């Protein structure tokens, strides 16, 4: 370790998806965990932008895999949300928390079902994510299908 | 030389990038048609709620006869535009005609704020100066006093109030009613007594607003602004901070008048401020901070994304420290600007600009302008997040490079369009023989704070959306209430949250909004939060969303080569993806 | 020739009474202060449309005509109805003849008209818009606004009206300022600065679907698409257009006062080159009218009234003789259905005609002027429509205008008109072909709102018109996001809710009280006839008349007799003399 | 007496005191029911007040909406005009139609010079206008802290 500079340089190379500089600088101990204002570590970033390799890399190399934002949201929501298959089930396989709720109870079952994401809402399931689980506002991801109107995601459900 | 260029700004108070672009951009651009002589069209929409509409004429176009075609059909599309911007005036300039002077003004008394000079300036000296021979557009830097309404929403929850009240309670009260005349026309003849009614007039000070009264309480008390509001004259606006030597300032830009003589007029400015400064009050002093080697240059400080406003003024500060000590030989005075730069606006922006003492007494080549901001370049690589640049501007802009326009085709969007500018520069950087410096003059995707509003909740709790949005908005953005008179002048008046309520997330839940049956609800019950990225900086070219991408050629080849490369590069981007070619390579 | 200046307005389902009198005399009475101003006529239309044209005086500056109706407009604007303002009136300066017609395709016919139409206004109207020397470009076809498509029974079963769907568009399809996080000015020692995302506008179909209407006491949601169908539709379905038969939509395109034709149609040509790598596939552009001539139109004219599947059939005729009759002769043909050669309706309609090469028309007969004339010739056996070819460049009888000089009123002014007409028919021997160049009056559907009744129900008389109008017209809601672009929203009855008298009876509004009650508690109804098109002239109610002096007669003496036959109309009747007789 | 209404609001004394010289009505009074020591009080003219009253002026002369002259002076913090009007008799508690006194429109304005010469000269401190407000209650709306504690 050095100071504190080589981790923000590590949270810049995830977001913008450089395999290159995520290596090298780990390679120099740049702290793996390292989080932005919001909270986000480069699991997150690399997780939200859809990075799959990055996301693997920063993992072997003992990324917490559970982290949460300063909102509640864990790399796992991000990844679920915007439709990133293959992260998703790194991530589980690596034991991220299938039933995580962010400040608001929204899991990620929520946020895959929310944006229709049907391959990810059954790699969630398979991995033994709670069906009946409610957000703050009682609703779940079926009440989320039928406000959406998909019946082939409510069918599922 | 340069092709005539007319600018179209527009402001919308706490509006974000997005907001801006597809509620007033977009609107604008739309109706620009039917006008003479148009070459292109650019604009950007931003975070601090701005939008600029350049379009470039044919060389050769009368700059006057552009500027009045515009402006023409800017206004006849003001109705479709919002009510917040249509109230903030939606300005048409000639453009790319830099200040004649620029005139500081400082108090050395250090008893005035920024926005007390602001407001002097405004009321005593602009109007003076535009009057003068040869003066053409004047620019304020700061404005004239507001009225600050600084809301508590402890208090007001206390009380069962909102924001919205405050709203009406102010319109209700400080207002200026046509109220007719006794034995007007047409009479009862044989009438004596012709008089004018007069009803309320607008309030003209602190404890005037202070004392508009919210409600009664039913045990007879009285709940009035002051109970729930720190009141205060203060600016319309708080995203700049300019500063002259550490001291605050304000100042004026003046533009020279289209046919008139440069350094007659400048010489009937200074006749001018010489007229105004017995009437100063105390400690108020003119300075002049950039008299256009050339005796100026200036400092460029940009710091990463999300950083405050605090922390790029202690960029700028060192920055200031700087130039007066290691350089205390050589320079005269440093004014810096916290708010904006070259690359766009923002809290973490900021530019400094320094001006030389007289190039006769900086003997030897250390003490020239290239040889000083190569030691206050070095220098800065130290400062830690953030990058700080000096550089002489004329020296600069002085044929090497090319101007890019990567522009989204087919309806793309944001995320896809960043997609394929970032596979463009990833593959400009694999030919460094060729191409050098290939970067965005656009700024990167930040974290913002999106919150949902759950209409389920608020219909089932009788909570109107208006009202939770109107609390919202008003709280954290602050709003354009209406006018008062503060002196004699119509003024602004603005209601906004106290900033130690307006700060961070868990604030949201301070705020409270009250339902159909009377019951106080607040924020958490009906809404949910979560960070996610965004644009703070939304970039259009011919009316389609666009990324400017500047570049060099390498040494050792030609301005067509590289632009012959960028074209071959650009040939292989993602379907829908289109570019273009603007500026000094068009 | 004088330089026009044309101001255009639209009132969406106004009648032509109503845009006559809430807009057009409102622009007329301050289009005072001009230089140089000749005459200024309009017509206001039952399609909710003015258009006012002010004609100046031959060497006028045309940028200072447009620059000073502009402004002058300007000061008018916050006296026009805000449906009016919120549509933009456009004031250009431009020839009243089309330069070129851009028609674009589909050769892969995976595009319906509609489709290809939206795209054209989305993709590449506003860029040819902005072309130099373009003055004025007419779209062949709608964009696309979001359209909801009300249900009276449904709305009913709620409970609901559109003043309530209107409400919660308003309310859930908004674009919300919520300021920052951090925001200026902060608290000393703050860390994060972000903007606050709160609503922003919705950009599909399924968005619009579960805008939330209401929840009922049990608990259960009425969603928008319970209620309506939600769809993506023309902001209005009145222009359809076809090339060789087949579905297309284009840009008639007028040449700027004083622009020069052949630099603004290569620019026009370049800008098009831009937009074609990035077309969908399929999506062609074809060139049917480039200003012997090679090109030329035909008019398509029905009785006002006929509606638009009518005026397609007399299209389909005339599209089909040129495809086969002049087969050897004619390239092509586009046929634009509800755009006429003068304004715009459901009975009306256009052809524009390409000839093959010149060098593969050889042969006097198989030049313009034969080609034309045989086509009127066999078009004048087309029953109940005046179709006619003829040409026109890109930049004759006489002009007569009949005026209101007493507030006599549209019925009065009627009957002067055909007493003149039939005077002018008793003259054969001097005076061919006069007629009327303006429409006839037809049935409209008078309703009458019971204020007693209203009142007594509790139901709100703004209610009431507002359900009508958003019903029966349509309504502009507020602005979306459509791919990208800034578009329309509507709400409007599906068709088969507002087709007949019997519908008005099946919407309901909803009493202070919380009742429903239906139309027929509260309105009566009768036919009547009024005016699809009202014209001025000077401001004052006006009536032009075409004819033409009759064979082996001088202009000046048919005109002699015009003005003495109009000496002896009905007082407070005069007249004056326009265009080519000015 | 016009022509002295006139010469009592220019502030011109040399003609007034020829108006009455020459007989002018020293209760002459314009459409508004303004009597010159009404405009003199207004305006502030002292010398003319001084000489209206000496020549017989009411001193407690109503407009057509109950108004004083005392009341003007008191409300535009003429200190020197309240002192000469109530050595000469100006009812110190006298109500307007909206039962407003010159206690009301001096502590409204925060004249804390003219507010202890009224209170001196027997002001109700409790008298209330219509709306029942009282000098007290205005000086707690208007937040004049000083003016607050003079009337206890
Ligand atoms: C506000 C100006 C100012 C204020 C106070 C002291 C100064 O020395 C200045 C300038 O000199 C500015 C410029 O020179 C500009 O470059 C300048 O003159 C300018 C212009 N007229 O176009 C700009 O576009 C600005 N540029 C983005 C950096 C910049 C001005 O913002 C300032
Ligand atoms: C150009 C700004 C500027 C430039 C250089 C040095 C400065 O100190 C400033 C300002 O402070 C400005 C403001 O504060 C604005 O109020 C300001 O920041 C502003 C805004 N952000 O919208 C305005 O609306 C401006 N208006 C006149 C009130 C005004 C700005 O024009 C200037």
């Amino acid at each position: 370790h050095h100071g504190s500079d080589l981790g923000k340089k590590l949270l810049e190379a995830a977001r913008a998806g450089r395999d290159d500089e995520v290596r090298i600088l780990m390679a120099n101990g740049a702290d793996v965990n390292a989080a932005d204002v919001v909270g986000w570590t480069p699991l997150h970033l690399a997780a939200y932008w859809g990075h799959l390799e990055i996301v693997e890399v920063l993992l072997k190399n003992g990324a917490d895999v559970n982290a949460y934002d300063t909102l509640g949201s864990t790399p796992l929501h991000l990844a679920a949300h915007f439709g990133h298959l293959e992260i998703v089930e790194v991530l589980l396989k690596n034991g991220a928390d299938v039933n995580a709720k962010d400040d608001n109870g929204i899991t990620p079952l929520h946020l895959a079902a929310n944006r229709g994401h049907l391959e990810i809402v059954e790699v969630l399931l398979k991995y033994g994510a709670d069906v009946n689980a409610q957000d703050k506002f009682g609703k779940t991801a079926f009440d989320i299908s039928i406000n959406n109107g998909n019946e082939d995601l409510a069918e599922i459900l | 030389s340069a092709p005539p260029a007319v600018t179209i700004s527009a402001s919308y108070p706490g509006a974000d990038a997005k907001t801006v672009q597809d509620t007033v951009t977009q609107v604008i651009e739309q109706n620009m048609n039917g006008i003479d002589n148009l070459m292109y069209m650019s604009s950007n929409s931003d975070s601090t709620g701005t939008v600029q509409i350049t379009l470039t004429f044919e060389s050769g176009t009368d700059a006057d006869i552009a500027q009045v075609q515009v402006q023409n059909k800017l206004q006849l599309a003001m109705p479709l535009l919002p009510q917040e911007v249509q109230q903030q005036g939606v300005s048409v300039e000639k453009s790319s005609s830099s200040f004649l002077m620029v005139v500081g003004v400082i108090n050395t008394d250090g008893t005035m704020t920024q926005e007390d000079i602001s407001d002097y300036v405004a009321a005593n000296m602009k109007d003076a100066i535009s009057r003068t021979s040869g003066v053409g557009d004047v620019q304020l830097f700061g404005s004239q006093y507001a009225m600050r309404i600084w809301m508590n929403p402890n208090e007001l929850n206390k009380f069962q109030l909102t924001p919205v009240d405050v709203i009406t309670a102010i319109k209700a009260q400080n207002a200026q009613v046509a109220a007719g005349q006794l034995g007007g026309t047409p009479p009862v003849k044989g009438q004596q007594l012709n008089a004018s009614i007069i009803a309320q007039t607008r309030l003209t000070s602190t404890e005037e607003f202070g004392k508009i009264l919210l409600k009664v309480n039913q045990d007879g008390s009285r709940v009035l602004l002051r109970d729930v509001a720190k009141i205060e004259l203060g600016g319309e606006n708080y995203d700049i901070i300019a500063e002259f030597n550490g001291q605050p300032a304000s100042g004026l830009g003046i533009k020279l008048a289209t046919g008139a003589n440069a350094l007659d007029t400048a010489a009937a400015i200074r006749a001018e401020l010489a007229k105004m400064e017995p009437f100063f009050p105390s400690g108020l002093k003119i300075v002049y901070p950039y008299d256009t080697d050339q005796g100026v240059f200036m400092t460029m400080v940009q710091l990463p994304a999300g950083a405050t406003q605090e922390r790029t003024q202690k960029v700028l500060n060192e920055v200031t420290h700087y130039y007066l000590t290691k350089e205390k030989n050589n320079v005269e005075s440093v004014f810096a600007v916290n708010g904006f730069g070259f690359a766009g606006r923002g809290q973490n922006t900021g530019i400094a600009f320094v001006s030389l003492k007289d190039w006769a007494d900086r003997p030897g080549e250390e003490n020239k302008v290239e040889a000083i901001t190569m030691r206050a370049t070095r220098a800065f690589s130290q400062i830690k997040d953030a990058m700080v640049f000096a550089f002489n501007l004329p020296a600069i802009v002085e044929a090497t490079g090319f101007d890019f326009e990567l522009i989204d085709q087919a309806g793309l969007g944001h995320e896809k369009l960043t997609q394929a500018r970032n596979q463009l520069l990833a593959e400009a950087a694999k030919h460094p023989d060729m191409l050098t410096s290939v970067r965005p003059n656009g700024l990167e995707d930040t974290p913002q704070f999106k919150i949902d509003i759950d209409q389920e909740k608020a219909q089932a709790l009788g909570v109107s959306i208006n009202d939770i949005n109107t609390t919202l908005g008003a709280a954290w953005g602050g709003s354009y209430v209406n006018d008062f008179i503060d002196r004699g002048r119509v003024k602004k008046v603005y209601v906004m949250s106290e900033a130690k309520y307006r700060m961070l997330p868990d604030d949201i839940g301070d705020w409270y909004v009250r339902a159909a049956d009377g019951q106080m609800v607040p924020f958490s019950a009906f809404s949910s939060s979560r960070w996610e990225y965004g644009s703070p900086r939304l970039e259009r070219y011919n009316g389609l969303p666009s990324m400017e991408i500047l570049g060099q050629a390498a040494p050792g080849k030609s301005t067509g080569e590289a632009m012959e490369l960028m074209e071959q590069l650009a040939s292989k981007l993602p379907t829908g993806v289109g570019y273009d070619w603007t500026g000094m390579s068009y």
